């Protein structure tokens, strides 16, 4: 699985 | 671009990656 | 990548992800061509085989990575699209003829040490380089075995192959839009793109030049790094006045 990316790239 | 293909870390500064050396052999 | 070994840091800094939205995975690679341009596999985007068919929304470009799996603050930048653009004569059907698409970029990319464009061939570097034991470069985050994942990107060397040989490894129809590469059973050494490395780049070092330049495009192949198969490479230079229309009418 994938890190979270950051929310502003949605 | 004018800089295209010409990495930061290695053609802009004179370093050469670990295996490039065997494309360059490749081109006879 | 299959048997490969991980990429240096800044080796490839052309190297795109092309990264689903939801769910968050690895859609394909991709590379940079100029600060809003980004080239990839048609296939990455419109397969109606397996039912895929994304719009711009769907996606977004990852640039300047290394990890596979990782955000990799201050380093890597995330982009999203403004439009895609297929080739329109894109082979799905049959053998995936014309395996290209193109994607803007909604803003410029900032370049970096990690981060920098590819050059496009010209007539002159392409019939130079594409010559039959000449070896160029692959990179992906995709499938180190045919049946895990790596960590980091990794990288093969690998010797365009003779059309002939070509042609007669595979049932599949070759046309002059592919080139295939790969060692031969009796080379010895091995490698080959696989599942997941779909649209990254097949890159040359011009020795004329001491630039960078994508002859091709990860396309496709049958099972991955079998001997006697090799991998299948969307040819960059055949297809260029098509990006270069693109770009013209929408940049
Ligand atoms: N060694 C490898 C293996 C896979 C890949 C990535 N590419 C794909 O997976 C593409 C996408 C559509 C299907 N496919 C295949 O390659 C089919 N195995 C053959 C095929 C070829 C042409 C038409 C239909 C089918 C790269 N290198
Ligand atoms: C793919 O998606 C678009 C709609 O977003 C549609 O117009 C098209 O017909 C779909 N299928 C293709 C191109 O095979
Ligand atoms: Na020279
Ligand atoms: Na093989």
């Amino acid at each position: 699985d994938f890190e979270e990316i950051p929310e502003e790239y949605l | 671009e004018a800089d295209c293909g010409l990495r930061p870390l290695f053609e802009k500064k004179s370093l050469e990656d670990k295996t490039e050396r065997e494309l360059l052999e490749s081109y006879i | 990548i299959v048997e490969g070994s991980d990429a240096e840091i800044g080796m490839s800094p052309w190297q795109v992800m092309l990264f689903r939205k939801s769910p968050q995975e690895l859609l394909c690679g991709a590379s940079l061509i100029s600060d809003r341009w980004v080239l990839t596999a048609a296939h990455c985007l419109l397969y109606p085989p397996w039912d895929k068919n994304f719009t711009e929304n769907d996606l977004l470009v990852r640039i300047g990575k290394h990890s596979r799996t990782r955000y990799e603050r201050n380093i890597e930048k995330i982009s999203m699209l403004e439009k895609i653009y297929i080739h329109p004569r894109y082979n799905w059907r049959e053998n995936l003829d014309r395996d290209i698409a193109l994607m803007k970029l909604k803003k410029p990319v900032a370049f970096s040490d990690y981060i920098h464009p590819v050059c496009l061939p010209d007539r002159e570097t392409a019939a130079s380089l594409l010559q039959a034991g000449y070896k160029g470069r692959v990179t992906g985050w995709g499938n180190l075995k045919e049946t895990g994942q790596p960590s980091v990107l990794q990288v093969v060397n690998l010797p365009i192959v003779e059309r002939p040989v070509c042609k007669d490894s595979t049932r599949i129809r070759i046309t002059d839009n592919m080139f295939c590469a790969g060692y031969k059973p009796d080379e010895g050494k091995r490698g080959d793109a696989c599942e997941g490395d779909s649209g990254g780049p097949f890159v040359m070092k011009s020795p004329f030049n001491n630039r960078w330049y994508q002859m091709g495009i990860v396309s496709w192949g049958e099972g991955c790094d079998r001997d006697g198969k090799y991998g299948f490479y969307t040819h960059v230079f055949r297809l260029k006045k098509w990006i270069q229309k693109v770009i013209d009418q929408f940049g």
